[PDB]
RNA sequence: AGGAUAAGUGCAUUAUGUUUAUGUGGUGAUUUGCCCUUCUGUAGCCA
RNA sequence: GUAAAGCGCACGCAGGCGGUUUGUUAAGUCAGAUGUGAAAUCCCCGGGCUCAACCUGGGAACUGCAUCUGAUACUGGCAAGCUUGAGUCUCGUAGAGGGGGGUAGAAUUCCAGGUGUAGCGGUGAAAUGCGUAGAGAUCUGGAGGAAUACCGGUGGCGAAGGCGGCCCCCUGGACGAAGACUGACGCUCAGGUGCGAAAGCGUGGGGAGCAAACAGGAUUAGAUACCCUGGUAGUCCACGCCGUAAACGAUGUCGACUUGGAGGUUGUGCCCUUGAGGCGUGGCUUCCGGAGCUAACGCGUUAAGUCGACCGCCUGGGGAGUAC
């Protein structure tokens, strides 16, 4: 009520801007692919959807987004990662850079192309 | 029991306009009556009489010009257990100097103006909206 | 049929437009409903919610009762005379004292709003529902709260306003 | 002036009106209950109105173009009979709302209005079909009956007398949306505030109604000898 | 319950002798009786909790006429505190 | 003999007005969403 | 209030807080004085390098700190009041508060005898059930335990949940009124101790009816839901063990102030006591609506208004009132 319950028994906080799960206390981080699924939609679509599987360095394990035609994947390549939701897979909190360490540069993006890795502004 | 017995002043002045009375009256604090004196003075009441000792009370007539008044919003702000003090540097503009805060010093009570033209600080009361 | 009041100047702020459905009886009809805000340049209550068929015939019947049942009413100076926090119906805005040298500082519609209304320059953070319908109150409970100068000197501040009327 | 007020301790009952507990905040201008009903008297309203009758000489000072609006089951008449005079003009059958704020499209069927009406009284709206007519002559004659107040007016007029508010609310809803001061007679269910001037009253019969609002009174007579130097030299027979 | 002779024995042995019912020393013995009469029902039974509410109202109170009384004067307190028993 | 307020002829189902199986997900109606005012100003936006 | 969020409730130490006046003190308070707070990237005024970025003199936010002198408007300490807070005596009054005693009639159920014959029961309609070993019903007389209407109401009581046949004993707590007294003895409450509707549940009491389970019927894609029938622990009583919840003025505690009217029902003054009434003055308790408040319902003198002190609690949902 008063500041005085505040004084005698504090509150808690809230805080915004970092409520997208995240790791090591940083934007990319590197792991060992483990797993390649194709998985059946969130949302009511029909898209046969493409997610890995990722094992990182700080011993803990995510499933990421991979996405273009005709991209290079394995089972064992490393890969880095960035966080961001993709809100038609069963929980996919993070995506793949497809430009990043061993997997090479890809087309097949318009809407963000700083993101797995692309060059020109469309072509 | 009531512990803060100025935003009882207060709430009496505020209901007494409220529904609408000419005279609005209370027991009486040393404080309450040299408060009261700054009030009439700015012009927040008419007048007032205190009386009695053996039961001591103020009496005080309202503001109007309007038929009912911006003394239907008077509010402590340095209340018991929620003490804030205000120094020479620090002191309270209410209301882009149209409006008033009520202020104790050690030099006694008086509006933020006149507290801050001695160079005084001191507990800071009352303020209007 | 009703007096109005003017300006001497334009405002048409369309913020909102709606669609009426009964779905079975009568099936479901092209109507439209609309919310429109007319200002002054120094503010008004002036807020209207109209329909009809079509867009342009429902934003004119709105624009029409943003100016009837309203008056018109005034500030001076692009700044507020008090710090208060103006609350209509859960869309809750702020206010503190500023200078001139800000103008504006807001997005949407909610800048052509403030423009009219003379509280542009004192604008502090909108909280509760700020979606358009509410958040354009600025210019009505933001000026029933009203403070405004008429005073030479601070200590004759509040007798002034006293001998308004006594 | 002071025959207003003798008058007043002479009539201004209705012995209850509606509900135990009545209408809060006219109590002090009003008698409480008696034996397990409500029942008011006139002697509550006299100390009310030993100033307050100073507001019938506002509205016969500028008076040219008055309207007696909300009627009720024993109210109608009594509406009718305080301005049975030729500045002041009444409605007979109940009032509804747009007469006054859509008033253009009243005026432009009022035009339409005493033309077909006219030609009904002559005698020159027949038809082969004879229940066509007959059953239009039945609407028109409600059309002048509802509409005569504004009919024969020359616009939107300078007062608004509601008699009643406990059915014609709507009277009361449209002039305070015009601006238009009002001219009030409220009842022990109807509060006197958001309304202009009153007479603490009731709403039914001659008890309120034309008691202070004719010639027997000298308030409602005392503004119209200050309206023979204002628009007019005389103008005094005009009304009551 | 309290009756007339339990009342008129305790201001003729408490505080003044006559005309007082009110003083510290008096309302507490006042109180005492009461307490005592509560402990006559509490000795018929146990599961008297409802009533419980009311023996506390009747302690807390002492305390609170206690404390004044200790302030005022020390020896109206050592006396009637003593004089009214109570605990081991 | 008070089962004699006689029903206060004030009385009416008198306080749950209830129960005999179900059938996936999104979907209609527009690319100028534009026809009220001087100065203090506005809907992509202006006097 | 209902969105996440008033502690389950009373009582109250420590701590926080103190109606009103006099005396008094000066812990906090505030002013005054003096010492301190280097440098620019930041900030304010210069200056120099091809401007600038950069670096830098004077001033400064220098983010940090000191004590003396003085004041008493303010809180805190303390002594005696005051009443404007609260507490207490006798007198009166309402009620299912608590603990322990006493007591009657009648439906279901049963036995017996008398009289007497075929359906009775159940329900939406229904079948399972009961019954010719004579049921159902009825007269007479005994058996037995929960239970106690209608009065009984939106009543009233208890600390909140909680209390219900009627009565008394023991006793609490509230409601009114005059005589009389004390005179801040006050407010809130971390910790705290104390304390149960109900069933769960140990033992003792007890069992007519109803019932989870278990069976069987009816329903249907079935049928565990829906609905019935037998039928047990249970229900039903008392205390006791950790007190669960929709454990509530839904709204913490308690108090001051703010247009009323009326209902329920009650102290008491007054009435033709003229019908649960009116007026005078209090009472809890509820309808109605004004000033003011809500997102809406709704609140409105018992606030969800105006507020007070002081404590509780919340920070999207699910998963979780669980885990830990």
């Amino acid at each position: 009520a008063t500041v005085n319950q505040l004084v005698r028994k504090p509150r808690a906080r809230k805080v915004a801007k970092s409520n997208v799960p995240a790791l090591e206390a940083c934007p990319q981080k590197r792991g060992v692919c483990t797993r390649v699924y194709t998985t059946t939609p969130k949302k009511p679509n029909s898209a046969l959807r493409k997610v890995c599987r990722v094992r990182l360095t700080n011993g803990f394990e995510v499933t990421s987004y991979i996405g273009g035609e005709g991209h290079n994947l394995q089972e064992h390549s490393v890969i880095l990662i960035r966080g961001g939701r993709v809100k038609d897979l069963p929980g996919v909190r993070y995506h793949t850079v497809r430009g990043a360490l061993d997997c090479s540069g890809v087309k097949d993006r318009k809407q963000a192309r700083s993101k797995y890795g692309v060059k020109r502004p469309k072509a | 029991s009531m512990q803060d017995p100025i935003a009882d002043m207060l709430t009496r002045i505020r209901n007494g306009q409220a529904a609408n009375k000419a005279a609005v009256t209370m027991p009486s604090s040393k404080l309450k009556v040299a408060i009261a004196n700054v009030l009439k003075e700015e012009g927040f009441i008419e007048d007032f009489k205190v009386e009695g000792d053996t039961k001591p009370e103020l009496e005080l007539t309202l503001k109007y010009f309007q038929g009912k008044a911006v003394v239907e919003s008077i509010q402590r702000v340095s209340r018991p257990g929620l003490r804030i003090y205000k120094r020479k540097d620090e002191l309270p503009k209410v209301m882009a100097g149209l409006g008033i805060a009520v202020v104790s010093t050690s030099k006694g009570v008086m509006t933020d103006r006149a507290a801050r033209q001695a160079g005084l600080g001191g507990e800071i009361i009352c303020y209007v909206a | 049929a009703h007096i109005e009041k003017q300006a001497g100047e334009l405002q048409e702020k369309l913020i909102a437009v709606n669609r009426v459905s009964k779905t079975v009886k009568g099936g479901r009809i092209f109507s439209f409903t609309a919310l429109t805000v007319v200002g002054d340049g120094n503010g008004r209550v002036g807020f209207g919610y109209g329909k009809a068929r079509e867009v342009p015939a429902a934003i004119q019947k709105a624009m029409e009762k943003a100016r009837r049942n309203m008056i018109n009413v005034a500030l001076n100076n692009g700044t507020l005379q008090h710090p208060v926090k103006g609350v209509h119906t859960g869309s809750r805005v702020f206010m503190q004292p500023a200078s001139e040298g800000t103008g504006i500082i807001a997005g949407g519609a909610m800048r052509a709003v403030l423009e009219v209304a003379g509280v542009h320059n004192v604008l502090a953070k909108a909280y509760g529902s700020t979606n358009p319908i509410n958040v354009v109150r600025a210019t009505i409970d933001g000026l029933e709260n009203m403070n405004s100068p008429e005073m030479v000197a601070a200590k004759r501040g509040k007798s002034v306003e006293e001998i308004l009327g006594k | 002036a002071t025959v207003s007020m003798r008058d007043m301790l002479k009539a201004g009952v209705h012995f209850g009106h509606q509900t135990r507990y009545w209408n809060p905040k006219m109590k002090p201008f009003i008698f409480g209950a008696r034996n397990k009903v409500h029942i008011i008297n006139l002697e509550k309203t006299v100390p009310m109105f030993n100033e307050a009758l100073a507001e019938l000489n506002k509205i016969a000072s500028r008076k040219g173009k008055i309207l007696f609006v909300g009627t009720k089951r024993a109210a109608s008449e009594a509406v009718k009979d305080a301005a049975l005079s030729c500045d002041q003009f009444f409605v007979n059958h109940r009032w509804l709302g747009g007469m006054l704020t859509n008033w253009k499209t009243v005026r432009q069927s009022i035009k339409r209005l005493k033309d077909l009406e006219t030609q009904s009284q002559d005698g020159t709206f027949d038809k082969l079909t004879k229940k066509e007519a007959l059953m239009r002559t039945r609407e028109l004659e409600k059309l002048e009956n509802s509409l005569g107040g504004i009919k024969d007016m020359g616009g939107l007029p300078d007062a608004l007398f509601v008699i009643d508010a406990d059915h014609e609310h709507i009277a009361i809803k449209e002039a305070n949306n015009l601006g238009i001061p009002v001219f009030a007679i409220v009842d022990t269910n109807s509060d006197p505030d958001g309304v202009d001037f009153v007479i603490p009253g009731n709403d039914d019969a001659i008890r309120a109604v034309t008691l202070y609002l004719g010639a027997v009174a000298a308030t409602v007579r005392e503004g119209r000898s200050q309206d023979l130097a204002s628009q007019a030299e005389e103008s005094f027979v005009e009304a009551e | 319950s309290l009756s007339t002779e339990a009342t008129a024995k305790i201001v003729s042995e408490f505080g003044r002798d006559a005309n007082d019912t009110g003083s510290t020393e008096v309302q507490v013995a006042l109180l005492t009786a009461q307490i005592n009469h509560l402990q006559g029902h509490f000795a018929e039974h146990k599961k008297d909790h409802h009533s419980r509410r009311g023996l506390l109202r009747m302690v807390s109170q002492r305390r609170k006429l206690l404390d004044y009384l200790k302030r005022k004067d020390v020896a109206r307190y050592t006396r009637l505190i003593e004089r009214l028993g109570l605990r081991r």
